[PDB]
């Protein structure tokens, strides 16, 4: 069962 | 067992 | 057995 | 047993 | 059962 | 029956 | 029997 | 059949 | 009867 | 008999 | 055979 | 005769 | 026999 | 075998 | 022969 | 042999 | 052996 | 088994 990967999240400023 | 995709990201704070 | 998608990333902030 | 997908997140405001 | 799609999220007011 | 994650509104400014 | 997928928002103008 | 949702057109400024 | 995926929204005035 | 998905709007200029 | 629609061009400025 | 996807549109000038 | 998706655009400069 | 299409690089500037 | 999907172009410089 | 989605680029930073 | 799609790319610094 | 293509990650400025 190959799952996807996880986004990331913006940064700040 | 079939695979699950993944969550995308938020935007920044 | 199918395979599953990946998520994007967010945009950043101002 | 096929799975689904996920939604993308609104852009702000200004 | 097949599982179902998620909604899209809006833009901000 | 694994189902999709729901999207963020996004905020005002 | 397998779903459909959803659309995406437009982009506000200027 | 689940069908899908449609898009919202964006705002006018 | 399968299902139609929905048409994108587009960009305002 | 599999259905298709459909495209997107292109950016506006500037 | 039901088929996908396609995208619009943007607009100049 | 399954069916084909849409070509996405072009940014404009 | 199924098909396939297409490519997105690329964003212009600045 | 539909094959898709490849996506246009951006404009300089 | 099931199809392959396109590539996705790239910001220009 | 059902085959794969290719990914998205990343936005330039400010 | 099914494919596996790929990672989606990150914003720069 | 036809796998996906990575993407770029964005340039600094």
């Amino acid at each position: 069962a190959p799952d996807g990967k996880k986004g990331e999240a913006g940064r700040p400023g | 067992p079939p695979a699950i995709p993944g969550i995308p990201g938020i935007p920044g704070t | 057995g199918i395979p599953g998608m990946p998520g994007l990333p967010g945009a950043p902030g101002k």
